[PDB]
RNA sequence: UAGUGGUGCUAGCAUGCUGGUCACUGUUCUGGGCGCACGCGCGCUACACUGACGGAGCCAGCGAGUCUAACCUUGGCCGAGAGGUCUUGGUAAUCUUGUGAAACUCCGUCGUGCUGGGGAUAGAGCAUUGUAAUUAUUGCUCUUCAACGAGGAAUUCCUAGUAAGCGCAAGUCAUCAGCUUGCGUUGAUUACGUCCCUGCCCUGUAC
């Protein structure tokens, strides 16, 4: 199976309830747990992040690291 | 609305691939031949080859065939100066490995070293 | 005229000089201002010598330092070590050998390499 | 269960290679009971071995 | 008082790249997306559009922080490693005719002129203008 | 405190750090305790450091290396592979956003962790060849250098063709043994060895 | 023939800061040759995310150079590049040269798919050295995209600024190295022991 790698609609729901219940976001741990390619995961963060939903503590490009609050 | 498989000049490509890399699945478009075309048909560098509707796809396979005409600057071609006339040409598609397999036939037909060595090999 | 040092640290092949003066707390590598240093990781390896001791010390006197060769990193050493060399030469010149000694305990309470270079040198074949 | 042990004496190398240190050892928990046993790694008086077994002692 | 030496370097390229786009008077070769910029190089510049000023900007302030400099020495610069396929690694010096047009381009407007000992040198008109740029890139923070 | 006014203003966040070092000014090394006395001697974490690049020499007397603080033991183990060779830097970085990741993943202070999963995991006995075994002892520095090897190796086996980065594997490692779960690779090969040395004891 | 600071002139910013421009520390000629079913050995490049690609940051040391005429080349100009052209300094701590080197650092694209890993083999064209490049010296551009998923039995080097990573200079030399020697940059883990294996050196009876 491929992963998903243009947004659905249901999954972009998806999404938006379910990312708040864990503590520790990242790239990875997105397209672990949801079926979605790493270039969706990259932009996600930011509009998710701007949204205000997720709270940053650090980001280096290769790494970044935003948790519940 | 999306596409998952789109077929072209007899070859497939898949929607799912950046659409500068897609098009490299077609021989003779290699990456930097396929960049280029893109540009020049102002499409969207970022979208998914899936994306893409009709009139789209037309243009661009006009502009892979007809290169001369929006001023590449033909040292970009890899058919410079041809043997029988001087024109230069980019080949495309099953046309490649025709012209390819029947300029070491006419070498042969010559009795060239090249050919024969080539042809005394297999 | 006014009162001024020369020091100068050393590490492998860098060797930064280092000139103090009376004035106004300021510090500049290059001229350019010592928060810019980088990479950003050994940025606080540059602090140590104005944390270790605290900033009031500085207030009175002007650091510039240049740092000539090296390498990325060995160049970093060698700043620091000219840094804290040239800070106890003016106390010992314009205040005294019980503030000069203060200061060399909080050093070489921490790391010897503030004042001592290793000495390490390549193998000689 | 695990019985400390502070390194009292190092009697020397043992073993094809040397790979092995006999040494002398005193229960921590309780003072004498002195026993003698094999070290594997590099070891000094102070160190504490953890003898997880205590009714046994090595050859010599 | 600010010097341009007081500002991070790439976010002051940042800054003035996104300005000096704006000002226009900037002349492109129109060439550009078809060059590599270095013939070790693979694929072109990613940034299509906007690549040009922003070496436009990295040109002006390196000259800005020197005494002057050529055509030769901005090759040796930019240049790197190309691969050789499956030979070792080597340096290679950048393209050349890039930058001669943007040292051309940067006079027309008055940042840099063209200095005894050969060469160029900063314009009190480029130290005047670059200097206003970085008091507002420190402010803006 | 005052804000010591300065012509070079250093950052208010820097000045605040000049009443107590932390690491990467971050995390204090105080209350951080050793659970087994058998290791205090060797699990140097008593001198506190800004950050985990001490250019120091240890090579030149044979215990001497026990006076190199933890942290810095680690980023060592990491550039291991030929590879990987001398980028301490980029294994500074690993370890900063390590140590980040395990303030979310628990919540306690993350080199408290780092301590636990060290002591926790240095194996207490060994076997070696006569051919046959022997069981034989396992001195507590031994016991320290065999806990820093298999973490690593745990970590990079991991990593390797992986989703996760480096920093997102490490850091599952040291809380996996901190725990007693044996889901760890590291605690994993513990066991084998001490019950193979029992059978042949 | 080196560096710092002051002094004179001077630019920008602000009402001091960063830059440019006196003191101290036998003979000979033409053409060819120096091919590969396979065995053994020293190497180069990889199997990817501790990565590939794009932009930006920006740091060495040891060498070597012409009047015998023509070496190392700055600056201006032309061209996508390779490369070309007009001038210039150095017989050298004085000029090339701060040999602005690579790894590396930061910000983006890619998303675990022989994939954007890897670039063998092969087609077309443009240049450069030489008296002459066909069986092809080297460089540049486009196109073609092979094996290879960390490798059985065996086996090499090594204890600190050392191993390993990375690059440069000289050597040979019309041109042409994946070679040899030297130099610098980044920089670990594991012993500080033994006679088990291998090999060397000392002092009569089952052989």
């Amino acid at each position: 199976a491929q992963h998903a790698v243009i947004l659905d609609q249901e999954k972009y729901d998806r999404i938006l309830k379910e990312v708040p219940t864990y503590r520790y976001v990242s790239v990875s741990v997105l397209v672990d747990r949801l079926k979605i390619g790493g270039s969706l995961a990259r932009i996600a963060l930011r509009h998710l992040e701007k949204e205000g939903i997720i709270k940053p503590i650090s980001k280096h490009s290769k790494q970044a690291i935003y948790t519940r609050a | 609305s999306f596409q998952h498989i789109l077929r072209l000049l007899n070859t497939n490509v898949d929607g799912n691939i950046k659409i500068v890399y897609a098009l490299t699945t077609i021989k003779g478009v290699g990456r930097r031949y396929s960049n280029l075309v893109c540009k020049k048909a102002d499409v969207d560098l970022h979208k998914r080859a899936g994306e893409l509707t009709q009139e789209e796809l037309e243009r661009i396979v006009q502009i892979m065939q007809n290169p001369t005409h929006y001023k590449i600057p033909a040292w970009f071609l890899n058919r410079q100066n041809d043997i029988t006339d001087g024109k230069d040409y980019h080949t495309l598609a099953n046309n490649v490995e025709s012209k390819l397999r029947d300029d070491l036939e006419r070498l042969k037909k010559i009795r060239a070293h090249r050919g024969i060595r080539h042809f005394w090999g297999l | 005229a006014v009162p001024s040092v020369q020091t100068f640290g050393k590490k492998k092949s860098a060797t930064a000089v280092a000139h103090v003066k009376a004035g106004k707390g300021l510090i500049k590598v290059n001229g350019s201002p010592i928060t810019l240093v980088e990479p950003e990781i050994l940025r606080f390896k540059v602090y140590e010598p104005l944390l270790l001791v605290g900033l009031d010390k500085f207030s009175n006197i002007d650091i510039r330092v240049r740092v000539t060769g090296g390498g990325h990193v060995s160049q970093v050493y060698a700043i620091r070590q000219a840094i804290a060399k040239g800070l106890v030469a003016y106390h010992q010149k314009y205040v005294d050998e019980q503030s000069k000694n203060e200061l060399k305990k909080a050093f070489t309470s921490y790391d010897r390499t503030l004042l001592i270079a290793d000495s390490r040198r390549p193998e000689p074949k | 269960p695990v019985t400390l042990a502070k390194v009292i004496k190092v009697l020397g190398r043992t073993g094809s290679r040397g790979g092995v240190t006999q040494v002398r050892v005193e229960f921590l928990e309780d003072t004498s009971r002195t026993i003698v046993r094999n070290v594997k790694g590099p070891v000094r008086e102070n160190d504490i071995l953890v003898l997880m077994e205590s009714e046994r002692e090595a050859r010599r | 008082g600010v010097s341009v030496r007081d500002v991070a370097a790439q976010d002051f390229i940042n800054a003035y790249a996104s300005f000096l786009q704006r000002q226009g008077k900037l002349e492109v070769p129109g060439y550009v997306d078809i060059v590599k910029t270095s013939s070790g190089n693979e694929m072109p510049p990613q940034d299509a559009e906007g690549w040009f000023y922003k070496r436009a900007a990295s040109v002006a302030r390196h000259i800005y922080m020197r005494k002057q400099v050529g055509v030769g020495k901005l090759n040796k610069l930019y240049g790197g490693a190309k691969s050789r396929g499956v030979r070792p690694y080597k340096h290679i010096d950048a393209s050349g005719s890039i930058n001669r047009k943007v040292l051309q381009a940067l006079e027309k407007i008055g940042i840099v002129e063209i200095s005894p000992k050969g060469g160029r040198r900063i314009s009190e008109n480029g130290q005047r203008d670059l200097d206003r740029i970085a008091a507002q890139t420190l402010e803006e923070d | 405190f005052t804000p010591v006014v300065l012509a070079t203003p250093i950052p208010e966040e820097v000045q605040q750090a000049q009443t107590e070092i932390k690491l990467f000014n971050k995390w204090s090394f105080e209350e951080v305790e050793v659970k087994d006395a058998s290791l205090v001697d060797y699990v140097q974490v008593r001198q506190p450091i800004f950050v985990a690049h001490t250019a120091g020499r240890y090579a030149n007397k044979r215990f001497r290396k026990a006076q190199c603080p933890i942290i810095e033991r680690l980023t060592n183990s990491l550039m291991m592979n030929g590879r990987n060779n001398g980028k301490k830097l980029k294994a500074v970085r690993i370890i900063k956003h390590t140590l980040d990741i395990i303030n979310v993943l628990t919540d306690q202070n993350p080199i408290q962790v780092v301590v636990d999963a060290i002591t926790n995991t240095g194996p207490r006995e060994d076997t070696t060849r006569v051919a046959r075994r022997q069981a034989v002892d396992v001195s507590p520095l031994r016991r320290v250098n065999q806990a820093i090897a298999l973490l690593t190796i745990g970590a990079r086996e991991a990593a390797f063709r992986n989703i996760k980065t480096i920093a997102e594997t490490l850091a599952e490692e040291l809380i996996n043994a901190a725990k007693g779960s044996s889901t760890s690779y590291a605690i994993k090969k513990k066991d084998e060895l001490e019950r193979v040395a029992k059978s042949n004891r």
